[PDB]
Parts: structure tokens; C-alpha cells; sequence
């Protein structure tokens, strides 16, 4: 996943 | 049984906060594996997959079935304490669990002062602009 | 920083609760000692030395200096598993003070069934005069 | 000490  | 901030701290109460995760049996990160790895769901009209470790608050969307939840805070938060603790939460003393709290504390404060700092830059960049514009003209 | 329910725990705290306690330096049951031995103070205009072990609700008065307050909470309640415990708080492990907050829990509703038992009876025998005095 | 009164 990544992040915002 | 405890006091609501502490609740996070319990793998039980971050699972249920998993309220239409649409990632279930059959994908690496389930409600299970993402509260094992220390992450809460907190979903927005705009990012419903938000999750958002309890201890160090780094946020992640863009969840992907194959995801490893626990290598992913890993990658993205690497400093992170409760990657950290091997025991689980009833083995843990009541020292070194308030060692954990303290740490939380100064990292929610961290990421609030951060956050400040981020929304004051973005105004001073506007009113800088304003004055600029003014002066040109 | 603890939630106000588990605060009795924190021998600081129980010291914390003495004030116009009469045997400061000097006397065998100092604040400190009281502390020590699980007792917080729970004065009335009524019965102002008034102390309690805030695991067992066993209460106790007329201190004397020379009152050990741990040989007077064996005497009076031996059964109370605070006496146990020897080791101190931040050692203690989640659920060993889990375990201990439940027997605690335990020990209040005990203590709240005791007293509504001693007020019930002291209302039957107001009830059981009463109706004497009416049958003289 | 003693018991309550
Ligand atoms: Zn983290
Ligand atoms: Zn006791």
C-alpha cells in the first residue's frame, strides 16, 4: 500500500 | 473491561473497528493480519480503505490484496515501537506498558505538530503570493 | 497517568488522600505507612481517623502512633490478597493486575452485600420493636 | 487500631  | 485510549493497544479492539473491510478470506491483508500489524480502519467518503497505525499514526490507503500489512508498516513507518514488542499484551508489565503509552503520546503530538507546521507553511505560501501580486501590479 | 478507578492503586495516591492526618514524624503509622499497607483515608465529621484498604474496603480507626498499619490490616483482615502481593507496581504484568482488580471488584460488591445485610437487619429490629410496643 | 463503630 502507499501512503496518503 | 479498560479504559477506552487504551483499547487500541488490544489486538481484539482494532480488528473490530474493521467495519466493511472489503479485503476477507483469501487475501494477505485481512482484518486480522492489519490488526495484528498494529492498524485501525478509519475510512472517509473520499479513502474508504484508510487504515492508520494506533501507535505511531502513519496513515495508509491503497491497499492491495497481497499486501503484507506488517511489511508495510515496516516500509513505511520503520522507526515504529510497536513493531518492536514480542510479548503479547497481558505478559507485558505495567512499566514497560506505560513506557508504550508515553511514546504514544509523544507520537500523536509529533504527527499534530507536524500536520501545523504543514497548514501554516501552505497559508504563509497564499499571503506571500497575495503580497507579491500586489506589489507587481 | 491512570483512569480514575485504578488510581487506589498507586501507593502516591493513597498517600495523596491524608490530609489532617494527625500521626506525621515520628509515629509507626505515617501517611507513607498507611499507604504502604493499601489503606486510604476516608474521614466523617463523625470519625475523622478513619482509613481503608482499597482492595479488601476493610475499615479502621482509632489509630494510635505506635499502630503498625501493616500488622493492623494482617489482624483485622488476613485474607486480603493486597497483603500478597510483594512485588511493586510497575513490575507487576497486565495480568497479574487484571487478576488483582477483579478480586477487587469482587471484594466491593462482598462489602456492599455485607452492608445492605447489617441495614436490613437494623430495619427489621426497628420494624420487630415497633411492633411489640404496639402488642404492650 | 479496631473495627468501626
Ligand atoms: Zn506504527
Ligand atoms: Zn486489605
Amino acid at each position: 500500500a502507499r501512503t496518503k | 473491561t479498560l479504559p477506552p485510549a487504551w483499547q487500541p493497544f488490544l489486538k481484539d479492539h482494532r480488528i473490530s473497528t474493521f467495519k466493511n473491510w472489503p479485503f476477507l478470506e483469501g487475501c494477505a491483508c485481512t482484518p486480522e493480519r492489519m490488526a495484528e500489524a498494529g492498524f485501525i480502519h478509519c475510512p472517509t467518503e473520499n479513502e474508504p480503505d484508510l487504515a492508520q497505525c494506533f501507535f505511531c499514526f502513519k496513515e495508509l490507503e491503497g491497499w492491495e490484496p497481497d499486501d503484507d500489512p506488517i511489511e508495510e508498516h515496516k516500509k513505511h513507518s520503520s522507526g515504529c515501537a510497536f513493531l518492536s514488542v514480542k510479548k503479547q499484551f497481558e505478559e507485558l508489565t505495567l512499566g514497560e506498558f506505560l513506557k508504550l503509552d508515553r511514546e504514544r503520546a509523544k507520537n500523536k503530538i509529533a504527527k499534530e505538530t507536524n500536520n501545523k507546521k504543514k497548514e501554516f507553511e501552505e497559508t504563509a505560501k497564499k499571503v506571500r503570493r497575495a503580497i507579491e501580486q500586489l506589489a507587481a501590479m
